[PDB]
Order: structure tokens, then C-alpha cells, then sequence
RNA sequence: AUAAUAAUAAUAUGGUAAUAGAACAUUUAAUGAUAAUAUAUAUUAGUUAUUAAUUAAUAUAUGUAUUAAUUAAAUAGAGAA
RNA sequence: AGUAUGAAAAUGAUUAUUUUAUAAGCAAUCAUGAAUAUAUUAUAUUAUAUUAAUGAUGUACCUUUUGUAUAAUGGGUCAGC
């Protein structure tokens, strides 16, 4: 309904942010960050359903919480407009949730330690196979096209300074 | 208090010291005056429509 | 009193100055003077003429002003006189550039292929290059609004000194271009300005010193580096070379191994020379034999085409491109 | 068959016609502000006029602002040097201005030993080759 | 001195010396002298005098400062400037005093405008 | 030999075999004032230089023709032929008439699998290239061949495709000069 | 007869303990314009022979500088316990 | 142990760029390819920036000492004091 052409100019960051995503967040999980990492590294770039399945059949305690989070993120994506079979976990990390209560451990022979009690949160960003993954495939293709080939007897720069004199 | 005439070499010049506030006030008055002019014209047009 | 009335009369005065480009006002403009001094323009070229050269055509304000919602607002420039813009000048400058540059290229490389020559010409005087040159010179665009100028209360001299066309305010704000025509592009305006200056120079000097314009061009445009060897891209050069040899009084070209090392390795070196009789035409190194052969043919073709004769020689008119 | 590769020329400023690198200088000062005294004195005292007379290809803007006194140059390449001349005397300001006018606009940069000449041109003699050398290796 | 091949050749290089510092150049080349020129201002032209060698692809007229008459070699002074500012620190091995040796040497950008056999 | 200049290597004061990269030695080496002949230690592939262009490509009124600088160092008798066609070794033949050509064309359309280019060449004592120039095959056959080629390409791994791309890029680069 | 900067010549310009000289950052007091087109602060990219300041871009605040500058006071500067 | 605010650091996870599975040390500097990033005069054969190809040289700091890489001394690290 218009004869006006346009050209859009967007930063790399702007491109990244505007692709359809969904941002899951856990509640105050009772665990170490290290323990969370030990699981979360497995769920790196998986499809959300696959990740959920892995969490279900994992032996770890954080696993259930992670599964629940993934389920919530899927539900959010559905509400927005996205599909659950389209969603893959783009990023998933953990962090300290703060207010870890220290508590002295009394040892033998008038010695002591301090026992902290770590609480964490897992956040994750689900992105779409339909867009983000396609975009990065396209980028990879462009990079491949750009890539200058290996030339056998090719023009390499004569590195070093000339010194105001012909050496040949 | 330098001026462009003070230097007597035509590639030299002194930009006009008009305070930002004064400029803003001028802008406000002009755009306001335009708005007033427009509103009166619209009212007149409405009156003419009402008449016939 | 009213501030609107004061603004309106200022605008009217500015419009009148644009229409005239009165000489005294142009002289007063510091930017114009500095431009004149920078380029070492002739004293016969008046400051009014220089101001005019910076004035692009802008008779009527376009329909796209009606909506800044569609991503455009033209609020900087003021309407120009129909018979005092850079438009006629610009065309003349373009013609001069197309003549002189091309002639210089032909003098340099009398056998240069037609497509290659055209590319070289473009390189020397493309719109982007011309715009860059104008920027380098210091031809700045009138980006500031008329209202803003009035508020600052700056003279019309400064306006005259700047480049003047329908430059779209909010051109790429929020990363949104509108893709308008050539009559609203900055690069194009800058190109026109540099062509207009050349045309003005020509106009003033033609009767006294006819070649003044052409030496100015040589100084500014033809002084720029262009390796003509980087312009070429052959397809089946051996065949083309053979055709060339047939056309001239030369024996059939055959490629022969001069030197060889590292056969049966990742990166050998094969030197082959395309001989016509005992004379070698092209020398070609390569990782493969085929590659070396190809390179020898390409070298031969380069030597044929990019042959540059001396000024002392009588004119070399080539016998056309080698139609394979 | 032969085809062109679209390519653009490189401007060497010096060779045909020298365009002077410094195009515009802005003298900035404050009426209040004790750091702008030497700048103010310079502006007053017939030196600026002489300068402008000497260099009519540079335009010399003179601005008033609340902050420290400033010398911003503007070059042909599009870069902009800005020297703050806070608390400098007249002569120091003038020296700074001279330095600015001297500059080709390009960014400051570490040079290695003997990194002297910067050519666009292909070597007049070729690049060396072991097959084509005068003395063959063994 | 039969200087005919040099005169003929389209490509041509020079090895002129400023203060016994050699600089190998063609026309268009952009020499960067590592000092502040006092004599020449920006825009001034320098006629090179101590030219050691003048060379084609296969010939060269080399020797004591070759007769200037034989050639031309005009440089243009295209900007006095400086190197990037550096501050190396100078200190001994059990001494808290660390003297900063600030450095920002001067440069003079020349451009070889003309180079030809006269 | 027009010019009788003394000839010089690009001389170092140091041992050239051990210190060829040492610019200092080159800088040190002074030689007596005058004209010299320093033959270039380079191939003349990319050079548009006037001392590199051959005499046949120079114009008739060029002074440079007479001067001895496009040196014929190599000899065509000594060098052996590389990727040379059989026409170049034993001369081109223009023997086949119109009728023979028409017959060839008829054959090729009829059955390009049986009557392939090489077979035609063998029959008529002529080149496969010439056969191709003479006669188109049935477009169906061409389409089939294209489909086969596409299938082969698909059968590749990722690596092979990349290598082929690189090869193509190299080929393109060869013809630049 | 002074100063500021620039010239030409010469001489000097490593450094612990230590002596002397001269500067800068920070905070308060006296005097004190300016203004969210500003200021303050941060990152980055610049410029100034560069502990520093300044330009620009950007984020955040704040309708605003005890602000520039001259003094005078310092709880005036931390990889060393 | 006020109330805001808080891109202060140390520190955790993740990603992106880039490097890294034949190479041996204060981990840097300098040299130097290469890859990438950004760039409203990249005209470009451009610039800068990020980065452990690669080569050269390189025995933390401090105190205390006739003398320290020292296997003499102090410091886990950052912020405040």
C-alpha cells in the first residue's frame, strides 16, 4: 500500500537482539555453581525437547529444576508465538544468587573452618532453529565464499624493511 | 569581544555569541506563533463550514 | 513585534542572496575564500561563480517533506534560481572529464582494451571518487537547518560557502534510509560540485589560456595512482594470443619449459615461455605446467595491451581489440 | 577474451597539485576562566591577523565557550586534532597553533626501524627469483 | 655518460640521500624523514642533490652524487608531524624509583612529485 | 649489443651466500661512478615495464626496438613443448568438405553415446574440438550429462567441495596478471 | 638592564643512602561567571612530549558546578608491614 | 546495623572473535604474517583495534644486604583503611 523503498542499517548487536528468543529464569536453586555447570555443559546447543528429556533421565538433583526451567521457557515461547520443536537452547549459564550464609565448622584441637551454603540460579536463552541458526549458517557460507584460497606459489609479502637499497 | 571585522583578513571570522537560552526562547516564540496562526485559521474554516 | 516575522524576513533575505549570489557577499564568505586559496583557482574566477558551483538545482520542494513519518524531511536548503545553479556547469565539467581523462589514458596505453579503458576512465572520474576529492578539498554540506541558522543569527555568507542541495534531514536516523533518487544524494552533489568548479575554471581561462583547465585536471584527477595491470581478467588467453600472432606478422606461439623444480611435490615451480619463433613473448611461472602456460599467455597479452610508447614517438593508433 | 575488473584510483596529494592538509582551525576561549588568559591575549594581540594573512587557505574560526581554551584543527583527510591549551601563555599557544598547521591530519603511529618510504608502485626492478638469479646457488 | 636507456624507460627509481640516509624512491612515493625539517615549510619543494643511484629495470647510473643536470627529483614537503607518544620505564632491580622515559620523535612526510632524466 | 656498459651483480660487501638479506652490506658497497648494466634477477610476468616488453609488441617507430634490453636469454630449440595441441606440432588441416561435416552432424544427433567426439575425430582424422565446433549433440544427451555431473558433485564430501572452490579461485587468479 | 617564545655555538643532562628545585591529582575555606545545546561519571576511540587534561561517541544521573583561576588549610596520593 | 543509587574490583557461568593437540620457562616487549572487528572522505593497494603463526631478546616485585631469579623476606586477590 505504498511506493516508498527503504534500506535498513543495523549493528551486529541489534541483529542479535531482534531475532525471536525467549528468556527462561530459575528461582533460588539450592546448589553450587560448579555442580550446575557439571550438568548445564551437556545442554549446550540442544533442541529444548531433547534437553528436557536429558534432564528427566539425569541422576542429578539440579536436573529436575533445569527441566522445569526449560518447560517454562517453552511455555513462554508458545505464548509469544514460537513453536516448541523450533526452540533450541542458545545459551544456558548459572550464577550465584547471593546471601550465602556462612556457618563455622568446629574441628578437633581448637581449629575451625567456615561452611558456606551456596544458592544459585540457572538462566537460559532459547532461540529459534527457523531464524537464528539459519542466519549463522548464511554468515558461515559468506565467510567461506570470502575466504582466499591456498595458492601454492602464491604472493606472500616480502616481510622486513627495504633499507633504502635494492637487494636484487 | 572580538568580531569578524576586527581581524581584517577575510579567512578569519568570529562566530556569533547568541546564548543557547535566547535561541530556545526564540524557537518557542516562533513555533508558538505558527501554532496560534494555524489554530485561528482552522477555527475560521470551521465557522465557514458551519455557515454553509 | 513578532519573532516569526523576523525569521520570515531573514529567510526571504537568504533566498534573495541565493538567487543573486551577490559578489560582495560571496567575497565576505570565509569558506569560499579558503577553498579558492587551497585549489589555487584563477583570479578571473569570481567568488560568486564558486558559490554558484556549490549551489545544486533545487527549484521546488518535493512531496516527501509532507511526511517525516515515512523517513524524510527536507528543511536545510532554500529554493534556488532556475538560471543560477551548478547544473549547466556540471554537465560541461563532466564532458571535460570524459574527454581529457580518456585522451590521457589512450596516450598512455594506446592498445588498452575498450572495456578495460572504460573501467580506467571510471576509476579516474567515478562519482564516488569525485565526491571523495570534493570532501578532501573541503566542500562541506549545508546540514544545519534554516531556522537553526536564524536562531544562531549567522550571516548568509557561510550558507553561500557551503554545498547546497535537497539533503534529507534524518537520512539514516534509527538506521533507516529511504532510498531516494540521485537528486537527494550527497555523493552525487559533491561530484557535481567538483565538475562545476572545473567548468567554471574552463569558462574563465579558455580565451587566455586554453589548456589551463586540462593542466588543473592533470594536477588533481590524472595525478592519482592507478595500476592498469590490476584491471585485467582474461578467460582463454592462449587462444587470444594465437589470434593476435595470426593478425600480426608473427610465427605461431608455442609454450616451452625453460626451467623446472619440485615436480612431485606439494608446490612445484614450472617456468614456461611462450615463444613465437626464437623470440619469447611471455614468461610464465606456475605451480602446475598448465598454470605456468596460462600465465605466460596472460603476460604476453599484458605486454601487447599495456605497451606504453614514449612521447617522442609518433602517435600509435592500435588496430582494435583482438576479436577471438 | 578480456574483461575489466572495476577498480578505483589512489590520490597522491603531492605529485600533481599539492592541496594543503590543514583546512580549518577553531580558536576557542572563555571570558571567565583563568585558564583561557593566554588564548584571550593571543586573540587580542595582532598575531591572529598575521597568521591569517600568512595562511589564506586555512579558515580561522573564533568561538566562545564556558570550558577550557581549545585549538581544534581540521584536515583534508577528515580527521580532527583538538589541543587543550589550558593555562598556556600567548607564545605557547602560538607554537601549538604552528604545530597543528604543520600536521598532515593522519593518526599518530609507531614506525619500525627504516620504515621510510611508502609506495603504491610495483618495483622497477622485479622481485627476486632463484631460477632467474645471476649467480646460481651451487 | 650515455644515459639513453634510463631516459627511454617508463619505470625509473632513484636512491637519493638526505644527510647520508638513503631513500629508494619512484614518482608518487611518500618518504617519511625521521626528523623535524627547519628550512622547508609545508608546501615547499625540495630539489634533491645528493642522488647516488638512478636506475631502470636493467641499468643504473650510479656513483658519487651524479650530475644533477642529468636528472630531476622534486620532493614536496607534505606535513611535518610526530611518531606516537611512548613511555618506557627505567628502573633498577630493588629500587622503587621508576623513571619514565617519555618519547615522541618528529617526522617529516615528503612526497616525490617528479623523477625523470633531463 | 648496442651499449657496452660494464655489468654488475647486486653486490654486497659481505658473503652473499650467507647474508643475502643483510641490507647493511648492500648499503656499504660503493661502486665507481658511471653507467652500469644490472640484469634483473626476476621473471617478467607482471611487468608492464618497457625493458620487459618484446620487440614485436613495440611499435615500428619505437626507439626501444633497436636497444638490446628485451634479452633473449632462453632458446626455443633447447626448451621442450608444454601442453601443446597436436595441430601445433603437425600443422592444421582443412581437408573435410561440407558433405563430410553434414554426415558428422547427422551421426552426432543420432547417437552421441555410440558416435562420440573422439570416435568422430578418429574416423575423419580431425580434432574433437573441431567436431564439437562443427556439430551439436542432441540436447537430451547434454541434459543427461549435466544431471550426471550434478549427481557426482552431490556425492562429494564437504571437504572436496571446498577444495574444488579453492581450485576455481586459483584458476581465476591465474588469469588476472 | 625585563620577560615569552624562537634562533646559532659550546658544556652538561646514570644513580642508593642524601641535599636542593619545580610541578601535578585529591579535599576543604576565601573570591566566582556559566547551564540538561549544561555538568558530573563511566567505557571506548582519539589529541596535547601525556601521573594530567581535552575532543568525540555512547550510558547514567543531575535543571546543576565552592566550577576556571589565586591564595590559604590539609586526615593531600599505597604492590608492600 | 540510615535511605537510594550503584557497567568499582576481585570472583562464577556462557557466548562471540581469535589463537591453540611436535612444544618446554616472570608469560612480556619488539619484530611479523595471518584472522576478525569497526570505520558518515577505505580514493585504497586504507586506518585502527582484537588476537600466545612466527622470530629475536627477556633470571617477578620488595625489604635486607659486600652481594638476590634466588632454594633469604612479605604478600591468595580486589575494595576501603
Amino acid at each position: 500500500n505504498s511506493s516508498e523503498r527503504y534500506k535498513l542499517k543495523l549493528t551486529k548487536r541489534e541483529i542479535e537482539v531482534l531475532e525471536p528468543s525467549v528468556y527462561a529464569q530459575s528461582y533460588r536453586i539450592k546448589s553450587s555453581m560448579k555442580k550446575a555447570t557439571l550438568l548445564l555443559r551437556l545442554l549446550g546447543g540442544l533442541d529444548v525437547m531433547k534437553a528436557i528429556s536429558q534432564c528427566h533421565f539425569s541422576n542429578k538433583k539440579i536436573a529436575r529444576e533445569v527441566a522445569e526451567l526449560l518447560q517454562k521457557g517453552v511455555k513462554d515461547g508458545q505464548k509469544l508465538g514460537l513453536k516448541p520443536e523450533d526452540l533450541y537452547i542458545s545459551q544456558i549459564w548459572t550464577g550465584s544468587d547471593g546471601f550465602w550464609r556462612k556457618r563455622v565448622e568446629f574441628k578437633a584441637r581448637t581449629r575451625i573452618g567456615i561452611i558456606s551454603h551456596p544458592y544459585i540460579h540457572v538462566r537460559c536463552i532459547l532461540r529459534t532453529k527457523s531464524v537464528t541458526k539459519r542466519r549463522l549458517a548464511y554468515e558461515a557460507h559468506l565467510k567461506e565464499q570470502k575466504r582466499a584460497p591456498w595458492v601454492q606459489l602464491g604472493d606472500k609479502p616480502i616481510r622486513g624493511v627495504t633499507g633504502g637499497v635494492y637487494k636484487w | 569581544h572580538p568580531f569578524s571585522d576586527n581581524y581584517a583578513s577575510p579567512n578569519i571570522y568570529v562566530v556569533n555569541d547568541v546564548t543557547s537560552k535566547e535561541q530556545k526562547s526564540k524557537y518557542d516564540t516562533i513555533m508558538k506563533e505558527i501554532q496560534k496562526l494555524e489554530d485561528d485559521a482552522t477555527r475560521k474554516a470551521l465557522e465557514t463550514a458551519r455557515s454553509a | 513585534e513578532s519573532e516569526l516575522a523576523k525569521y520570515k524576513e531573514y529567510y526571504q533575505g537568504l533566498k534573495s542572496t541565493v538567487n543573486e549570489i551577490p559578489e560582495s557577499v560571496a567575497s565576505k564568505s570565509p569558506s569560499l575564500r579558503t577553498l579558492h586559496k587551497r585549489l589555487q583557482l584563477p583570479n578571473e574566477l569570481t567568488y560568486s561563480t564558486l558559490s554558484r558551483c556549490l549551489t545544486c538545482p533545487s527549484a521546488k520542494l518535493p512531496d516527501k517533506i509532507n511526511n517525516p513519518t515515512k523517513g524524510a524531511a527536507f528543511v536545510n536548503t532554500v529554493p534556488t534560481n532556475k538560471y543560477l545553479d551548478n547544473h549547466g556547469l556540471n554537465i560541461m565539467g563532466k564532458n571535460l572529464l570524459s574527454y581529457h581523462v580518456t585522451k590521457s589514458i589512450i596516450q598512455k596505453y594506446p592498445r588498452l582494451p575498450t572495456v578495460v579503458l572504460n573501467a580506467a576512465v571510471n576509476a579516474y572520474i567515478s562519482e564516488a571518487v569525485l565526491a571523495h576529492i570534493a570532501k578532501y578539498w573541503g566542500i562541506e554540506v549545508e546540514t544545519t537547518s534554516v531556522l537553526s541558522r536564524y536562531l544562531k543569527m549567522e550571516p548568509f555568507e557561510f550558507t553561500l560557502g557551503r554545498l547546497k542541495f535537497f539533503n534529507n534531514s534524518l537520512n539514516s536516523k534509527d538506521g533507516i534510509e529511504l532510498i531516494t533518487g540521485k537528486n537527494f544524494s550527497e555523493t552525487s552533489a559533491l561530484a557535481m560540485s567538483v565538475r562545476s568548479i572545473i567548468a567554471a575554471i574552463w569558462a574563465v581561462t579558455e580565451q587566455k589560456d586554453s589548456q589551463a583547465v586540462y593542466r588543473f585536471i592533470d594536477d588533481h584527477i590524472m595525478s592519482r595512482k592507478l595500476d592498469i595491470t590490476k584491471m585485467f581478467q582474461f578467460e582463454q588467453p592462449t587462444r587470444e594470443l594465437a589470434m593476435l600472432c595470426r593478425r600480426e606478422g608473427l610465427e605461431k606461439p608455442v609454450s616451452k619449459l625453460v626451467a623446472e623444480s619440485g615436480r612431485l611435490s606439494k608446490s612445484p615451480v614450472f617456468i614456461v615461455h611462450v615463444f613465437s619463433g626464437e623470440e619469447t613473448l611471455g614468461e610464465g611461472y606456475g605451480s602446475s605446467l598448465k598454470e605456468a602456460k596460462a600465465r605466460a599467455a596472460t603476460d604476453a597479452l599484458m605486454k601487447w595491451y599495456c605497451y606504453e610508447p614514449l612521447a617522442q614517438q609518433e602517435p600509435v593508433i592500435d588496430p582494435g581489440t583482438v576479436v577471438v | 577474451v578480456v574483461k575489466a575488473i572495476a577498480r578505483n584510483s589512489i590520490g597522491r596529494n603531492g605529485v600533481g597539485a599539492f592541496v594543503f592538509p590543514c583546512r580549518k582551525i577553531t580558536l576557542q576561549f572563555c571570558n571567565w576562566g583563568g585558564s583561557s588568559e593566554g588564548m584571550r591575549k593571543f586573540l587580542t594581540s595582532k598575531r591572529l591577523d598575521k597568521w591569517g594573512q600568512e595562511f589564506p587557505w586555512i579558515q580561522f574560526e573564533v568561538m566562545r565557550k564556558s570550558g577550557h581554551p581549545l585549538l581544534r584543527a581540521e584536515y583534508t583527510n577528515g580527521r580532527e586534532k583538538v589541543i587543550c591549551v589550558r593555562n598556556l601563555n600567548i607564545d605557547n599557544v602560538e607554537n601549538k597553533l604552528k604545530l597543528l598547521k604543520d600536521s598532515d591530519g593522519d593518526i599518530l603511529r609507531r614506525r619500525t626501524k627504516n620504515d621510510n618510504v611508502e609506495s603504491l608502485n610495483s618495483s622497477v626492478r622485479g622481485i627476486w627469483s632463484p631460477l632467474h638469479a645471476a649467480k646460481r646457488h651451487r | 655518460t650515455d644515459t639513453t636507456p634510463l631516459k627511454l624507460s617508463n619505470e625509473l627509481y632513484a636512491i637519493f640521500k638526505i644527510h647520508n640516509r638513503p631513500y629508494l624512491v619512484t614518482e608518487g612515493d611518500r618518504v617519511i624523514l625521521p626528523f623535524k625539517l627547519k628550512q622547508a615549510e609545508v608546501g615547499d619543494i625540495l630539489n634533491m642533490t645528493d642522488v647516488t643511484t638512478l636506475g631502470s629495470r636493467n641499468y643504473k647510473l650510479v656513483g658519487h652524487p651524479i650530475n644533477t643536470s642529468l636528472y630531476t627529483l622534486k620532493a614536496t614537503v607534505v606535513g611535518k608531524t610526530k611518531r606516537a607518544f611512548q613511555t618506557r620505564e627505567v628502573t633498577k632491580r630493588r629500587n622503587r624509583r621508576v623513571r619514565h622515559a617519555k618519547s615522541k620523535g618528529d617526522l617529516t612526510i615528503l612526497r616525490i612529485s617528479e623523477l625523470s632524466m633531463n | 649489443k648496442q651499449f657496452g656498459f660494464p655489468k654488475t651483480q647486486v653486490t654486497t660487501i659481505y658473503n652473499k651466500t650467507k647474508s643475502a638479506s643483510n641490507y647493511k652490506g648492500y648499503l656499504k658497497h660503493r661502486d665507481a661512478p658511471g653507467m652500469y648494466y644490472q640484469p634483473s634477477e626476476s621473471i617478467a610476468t607482471g611487468s608492464v615495464n618497457s625493458e620487459t616488453i618484446p620487440r614485436s609488441f613495440m611499435a615500428a617507430s619505437d626507439p626501444r626496438r633497436g636497444l638490446d634490453m628485451p634479452v633473449q636469454s632462453t632458446k626455443a630449440k633447447q626448451c621442450p613443448n608444454v601442453l601443446v595441441g597436436k595441430s601445433t606440432v603437425n600443422g592444421k588441416t582443412y581437408h573435410l568438405g561440407p558433405q563430410e561435416i553434414d554426415e558428422i552432424r547427422k551421426l552426432r544427433l543420432d547417437n552421441p553415446q555410440k558416435y562420440t567426439r573422439k570416435f568422430l575425430a578418429a574416423k575423419y582424422g580431425i580434432s574433437p574440438l573441431f567436431v564439437s565446433m562443427v556439430s551439436k549433440p542432441s540436447e537430451q544427451h547434454v541434459q543427461i550429462m549435466e544431471s550426471r555431473l550434478q549427481e557426482i558433485q552431490s556425492r562429494w564430501k564437504e571437504k572436496r567441495r571446498i577444495a574444488r572452490e579453492d581450485r576455481k579461485r586459483r584458476k581465476l587468479l591465474w588469469y588476472q596478471a
